[PDB]
């Protein structure tokens, strides 16, 4: 007699509420067969939302014709960086040289200066590579492995005769 | 053409064409296609290398290669779909089709069409009138 | 063939921001105006009809912003699509998506002073309450749907899929350069950005709305405080459950609803 | 008319029909997984221990 | 180095020499390589133990492996990634670069140079005045 | 019997022959298998073709077709299990088992039976003292 558990709209949040696991709030049973229903609603549930993240998980993945036109994409990057970044070392390795061996009187910050930015080009050029290691090992282990089964199989095949 | 889109296409033709020689080859394609996981077979690359080059060198060049990414990069061109079209019901691999099996799949198979329009497709399509539409023929003065 | 083309994708570049700019002028005033009325002055000041005639022009500037952006889309699928009439590409799905578009974009709290009556029952305590309300707290709430223009300028500005030999050579592949393969894309290369992003932004625009909805009956100051709500909304983003905060309203459920389901999978999304 | 008609539905039909096509290869190209890649290895290993005493 | 480090270097030794033989041959080395999932070919075997082989050989002994395994510990070796930063724009297989390649890249690509001192280097570095411009030259003449 | 059966028919008809020429063959019979995921080696692609075939022709016929979908789609016909019950215990690979191994096994194995039913069979089930009782009689004698 307090319209809280006897309203429709209470009932389908509490409904709500103990699908999803978060817990009652104000709104409990106050009979057998609320309880009885919440404790069905949980049960199921728990292994609803858990096949609906799997559901929606599965739908973010890309296929085997997106891929290979995204393994294209990011080729036809890590090409310019590289480039970019072996740039940066020849042009240090000279400035150096310059600084060090060619002006008439030794000015000591530029020289530092050059050689603190050398190490940085050097650390940059080596970390751009391990992408591209990476992006050939991902693009790898994708082969069919069959259609050349069946090809060198019929070769052999074929050979057999002698 | 922008000078941009001039740079691109080109930063791609140096992917295609390796070791410079500004050209590519059979060998190349096959490699590049590769690295990206796919195993094209010794047909499938010649038919590749084909549908592009234009000199019969069996090289593609780069002014051979502006004249295709200019064109597949936009638009969408009806008359490499109707014949596709056509060539899902031509199973034997050549470029002909019998009147007979043209009529029966225009009235029983999809939004089918009256005796007499269909009658009428024939008798302008065999301009022969020898019973085997050649439907490339049928493109050309439709389309076009 | 490059001479009317390459002359429409800058035109509609330059439009979406023009259209971003006034799309987010009247959120930010609408903020400002409704944290301002509760206390500075009154509903039948000024101040108000000053704050609210420049969101009704800002709407009107990006309603026709929005409508020569759909024509110059037109215009370059006709350039595309071999076609001659406008006609050709008016067909029922972009007309019904326009006038979404337009019914979402011309929503805003117009000028003047009205009230009704709101009633609502305590929580823990089960005590009927009544107070009168403004019109424009209903009005004012969906100008938030106006944050898609945020993403529709991030796919344009994009990098990646504006190069034209990945076109050509995903064209040759048969494939679409959809929002969907964007987004994909997206998840592929940084899963964890686009995560952290998206529950950071709606955490404050979740309390944000919360605190608004629950301030006619609350005089004890619980679910009416900014870090009073931003617990409510990280606990039940959780899933761990409310302690001794419940929304005495409606709004306040709806929300905690939708940020519980947003959760239960960003939390799993996060883990894996 | 007619002609807007019938052009908007040749391009319906030639983006239902191009939509069709990429089922059958996603089909088969999560069918062609299913190869157990192991007695064929065996054939082969065994052909060519036979091909070994030529 | 101590006596320790170099106990740790004979049992490391000891697992590549796994018959004995006092000797590590290209069988041994691969076997111990494809026993760690690698899987390297002739080629890059044989190119691994020609790095490492001193006394034209073909076998590795302990005193020829205890070198290389000091200096691979430590420092950076700049003048192993300066010739690797050549290697870059040396797609043709060979030890030379073009003069004119080489302007463009250093006035076109990464923080720019002006033209006098791009030219300067081009001037400084043809030794033998010659299009061809050597890059193990210019690398074990600056990094003395 | 009825005309949409026949339709399901000829369409499913239509999967295997490839071509044109209403025959499925050794390769058609093999290249949809593989189509399908499945290894057929060539002794079991030349079993599946031979039981179905009846004009000793090699290709399968329509009407050969037909006879065969209209029993392997409904009923479960005894006689094919029996016979199967019956090479459990023939490994060899013959046509024949011993009266002994299969006293033996209605004695030992199941439910059991008791010695004078068992004498009752063999002495039935055999035709002759030959002592080399045939099962593929004992189908069609005893339960034809
Ligand atoms: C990811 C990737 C990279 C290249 N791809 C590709 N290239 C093709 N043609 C090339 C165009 C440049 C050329 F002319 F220099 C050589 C021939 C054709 C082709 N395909 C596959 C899809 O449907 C059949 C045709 N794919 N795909
Ligand atoms: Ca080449
Ligand atoms: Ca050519
Ligand atoms: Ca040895
Ligand atoms: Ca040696
Ligand atoms: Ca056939
Ligand atoms: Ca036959
Ligand atoms: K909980
Ligand atoms: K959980």
């Amino acid at each position: 007699q307090q319209d809280v558990t006897s309203n429709f709209l209470g009932a389908m949040w509490l409904i709500s509420i103990t699908f999803l696991s978060i817990g009652y709030g104000d709104m409990v049973p106050n009979t057998y067969c609320g309880k009885g229903v919440c404790l069905l609603t949980g049960i199921m549930g728990a292994g609803c939302t858990a096949l609906v993240v799997a559901v929606v998980a599965r739908k973010l993945e890309l296929t085997k014709a997106e891929k290979h036109v995204h393994n294209f994409m990011m080729d036809t990057q890590l090409t310019k960086r590289v480039k970019n970044a072996a740039a940066n070392v020849l042009r240090e390795t000279w400035l150096i040289y310059k600084n060090t061996k060619l002006v008439k009187k030794i000015d000591h910050a530029k020289v530092r200066k050059h050689q603190r930015k050398f190490l940085q080009a050097i650390h940059q050029l080596r970390s751009v590579k391990m992408e591209q290691r990476k992006l050939n090992d991902q693009a790898n282990t994708l082969v069919d492995l069959a259609k050349t089964q069946n090809i060198m199989y019929d070769m052999i095949s074929d050979l057999n005769e002698r | 053409l922008t000078e941009e889109q001039i740079a691109e296409f080109k930063e791609a033709f140096s992917l295609f064409d390796k070791d410079g020689d500004g050209t590519i080859t059979t060998k190349e394609l096959g490699t590049v296609m590769r690295s990206l996981g796919q195993n094209p077979t010794e047909a499938e690359l010649q038919d590749m290398i084909n549908e592009v080059d234009a000199d019969g060198n069996g090289t593609i060049d780069f002014p051979e290669f502006l004249t295709m990414m200019a064109r597949k990069m936009k638009d969408t061109d009806s008359e490499e779909e109707i014949r596709e079209a056509f060539r899902v019901f031509d199973k034997d691999g050549n470029g002909y089709i019998s009147a007979a099996e043209l009529r029966h799949v225009m009235t029983n198979l999809g939004e089918k069409l009256t005796d007499e329009e269909v009658d009428e497709m024939i008798r302008e399509a065999d301009i022969d009138g020898d019973g085997q539409v050649n439907y490339e023929e049928f493109v050309q003065m439709m389309t076009a | 063939k490059l001479g009317h083309r390459r002359a429409l994708f800058e035109k509609r570049k330059r439009l979406s921001d023009y259209a971003l700019i006034f799309g987010m002028f009247g959120i930010v005033v609408m903020v400002i105006e409704t944290e301002l009325s509760w206390g500075a002055y009154d509903k039948a000041s000024l101040y108000s009809l000053a704050l609210k005639c420049l969101i009704s022009l800002s709407t009107i500037i990006l309603l026709g912003l929005i409508i020569v952006y759909h024509a110059r889309e037109i215009q370059l699928f006709m350039v595309d699509n071999g076609a001659d009439d406008w006609r050709i590409a008016m067909t029922y799905e972009r007309i019904f998506f326009i006038c979404l578009e337009i019914l979402v974009c011309a929503i805003h709290p117009i000028p003047g002073n009205y009230t009704f009556t709101w009633t609502a029952r305590l929580a823990f305590s089960y005590a009927p309450s009544t107070t009168t309300a403004d019109v424009d707290i209903i009005l004012s709430i969906p100008m938030f749907l106006r944050l898609y223009l945020i993403a529709r300028v991030m796919l344009l500005h994009s990098k990646l899929f504006t190069d034209a030999s990945s076109r050509s050579i995903g064209a040759l592949n048969k494939i679409n350069f959809n929002t969907r393969f964007v987004m994909k894309t997206l998840m592929t290369i940084c899963p964890g950005t686009v995560l952290l992003v998206f529950s950071i932004s709606l955490w404050i625009i979740a309390a944000w709305t919360v605190r608004a909805c629950e301030r006619y009956h609350d005089q004890q100051d619980v679910t009416s405080n900014f870090l009073g709500a931003m617990w409510l909304i990280s606990i039940t983003f959780l899933s761990i459950g409310y302690g001794d905060m419940v929304p005495n309203t409606y709004c306040g459920k709806g929300v905690c609803l939708l940020t519980g389901i947003m959760g239960a999978g960003c939390t799993a999304l996060v883990v894996a």
